[PDB]
């Protein structure tokens, strides 16, 4: 010199990242998925489908994982390491 | 109280008396009070499933409480 | 009803006209015992050609990939009534096609009742349980002292519906499930079927031990055929009737035209000496008048019973079975490799399911029956 709305999780966002789902060293991996986290423990995931109607369609999940999520990171091969005040847990999307 | 193993979780160390020897940390007892226990599986088999049962049902509980508040509104 | 005065209430109970002029509908729509938030603004008139339809983000996430269908139904559809009918049925289909997102079990009946039945069973039987408590796998023993596993996959309601039972053994298990029947009932059915088959198991385990199982390798418990090795570069495979194992199985010999004949002739003359009181091996010994080699392995660790075309053992399950009718070659082959080769040749003529040609190594007449 415009801003676009995607989803609105009901709770505060904590971590936004990207994964390599279906992984079938190089620092730039062509990332397949998109991940968001809530505080209250709503996880969101998105992927490309291209199935049934012969068109790319956006595939949304929303998981509700336990406990008030305090942090997270992503690790090699579609893995996300996240933390509740009880325990440190993981999710595998591969 | 600390993690002496390097497992992640804290453990309790208990030292028995100086009548045994005139030496420090002889006659010890390290314990998690779960599985880890050092000194001088139908039980340990179906437990994580049961834990995860609590977690699933705790999520449903809290979800429905959110749901209830929505209906009031 | 006929009029959408009452029919709307009956079929969308939780839609509350907010304005006096029935122009702002709000509230919930039902689906598979699940309410979803919705505000459906109409114009000053009753037109769906033009209407607004806004959601909760849960709702939009679920109707991702039908936004167009939604717009089409708004513009093509007559009234609001049938609009909601179609929308609802569509939500039903969206969810069932995403069935994998569901199944909160009821804990006051589930986790407790399941542990109570595991108590009733005993903790020497169970072998596997998933952290979500969906999949289980159990052991029982034969009188022979064999471990037989059984996987069950249980639903949100186990006692209500039948647990899907997946089991190794060959013939199909049928489980008379009542909601009154339990894990112990089906375990007893499993023991019953087990003790029923034991004879067949005794026969199969006796062959795995005292003979050179060839085609199956660490065979599973569903397998009723057994490709046995006997002499050298001749095999016999046997498929066994699970109900009548001791009874005569279906039998035949692979190998040399000159080797296989006397086996066939001996089989024809002796088969009456077959007797279903004995074991399959004890009957074979007296019918075929021979004893079996027990894994003649280390001596001939590169003798090449292999294809002699691709020079490999084990082509895509297939084994070198087709041989030469010659004392000087005896060179085995694959069905695949010998067909592919002989197809090319001038000399090769095909009758109905057979190809005559020259053996690659020795150039003598060799026959292939597909
Ligand atoms: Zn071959
Ligand atoms: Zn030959």
């Amino acid at each position: 010199t415009l801003v676009k709305i995607l989803h609105h999780l009901e709770e505060p966002v904590i971590f936004i990242g990207a994964l390599k789902t279906e992984p079938q060293p190089d620092e730039d991996v062509h990332c397949d998925c998109l991940v968001a986290f809530g505080h209250h423990g709503r996880m969101l995931a998105i992927k490309a489908s291209w199935d049934e109607s012969g068109k790319l369609v956006p595939e949304l999940r929303e998981y509700c994982l336990p406990g008030p999520v305090l942090c997270a990171a992503c690790g090699g091969g579609g893995r996300v390491y996240h933390s509740t005040p009880s325990d440190l847990c993981v999710v595998d999307l591969s | 109280i600390d993690d002496f193993i390097g497992s992640g979780t804290e453990q309790v160390l208990l030292l028995f008396k100086d009548s045994l020897n005139s030496d420090c940390l002889t006659s010890f007892k390290i314990t998690d009070l779960g599985k880890i226990n050092y000194s001088s599986e139908n039980r340990y088999l179906v437990v994580p499933p049961l834990e995860t049962g609590l977690k699933v049902c705790f999520s449903s509980f809290r979800e429905l409480r959110q749901h209830l508040l929505l209906k009031e509104k | 009803m006929a009029v959408t005065e009452a029919s709307l209430l009956r079929q969308c109970p939780l839609l509350l006209p907010q304005n006096r002029s029935k122009t702002v509908y709000e509230g919930f729509i039902s689906a598979q015992g699940r309410d979803f938030h919705l505000r459906i603004v109409l114009p000053e008139d009753l037109q769906l050609k033009n209407a607004r339809l806004l959601c909760s983000w849960q709702l939009r996430t679920i109707l991702s990939g039908y936004h167009r269908i939604v717009q089409q139904r708004m513009q093509h559809s007559p009234d609001l009534m049938s609009f909601m009918m179609e929308l609802k049925m569509l939500l039903e289909v969206a969810l069932k096609n995403r069935q994998e997102l569901y199944a909160l079990p009821p804990p006051p009946q589930f986790y407790s009742s399941l542990i109570e039945e595991i108590g009733t069973l005993g903790w020497d039987k169970l072998v596997y349980a998933d952290t979500c408590f969906s999949t289980i796998k159990l052991k029982a023993e034969d009188a022979s002292g064999r471990e037989h596993l059984i996987t069950l996959k249980l639903k949100a309601k186990y006692p209500a519906e039948s647990p899907d039972y997946f089991v190794d053994f060959p013939v199909p298990f049928c489980a008379s499930w009542t909601p009154q029947s339990s894990l112990i009932s089906i375990y007893s059915q499993f023991l019953a079927a087990i003790e029923s088959l034991k004879a067949f198991w005794d026969v199969m385990d006796e062959i795995d031990e005292k003979t050179w199982v060839l085609e199956p390798e660490k065979p599973p418990r569903s397998a009723t055929a057994r490709r046995i090795a006997l002499g050298n570069n001749v095999s016999i495979n046997i498929e066994v009737d699970p109900r009548h194992p001791t009874m005569l199985p279906e039998c035949f010999f692979l190998g040399a035209d000159h080797v296989v004949k006397p086996l066939g002739i001996k089989l024809s003359r002796n088969i009456h000496l077959w007797d279903p009181e004995n074991s399959v091996l004890q009957n074979l010994k007296d019918v075929l008048e021979i004893d079996f080699p027990a894994r003649a392995i280390l001596e001939k660790s590169d003798f090449t019973m292999d294809c002699g075309i691709c020079y490999a053992y084990q082509l895509d399950g297939t084994i070198p079975d087709q041989v030469c009718d010659n004392s000087q070659c005896g060179q085995p082959f694959h069905q695949i490799c010998l067909y592919e080769w002989l197809r090319g040749l001038l000399t090769s003529r095909q009758s109905f399911n057979i190809i005559f040609g020259e053996c690659p190594y020795c150039s003598k007449p060799i026959t292939l029956k597909m």
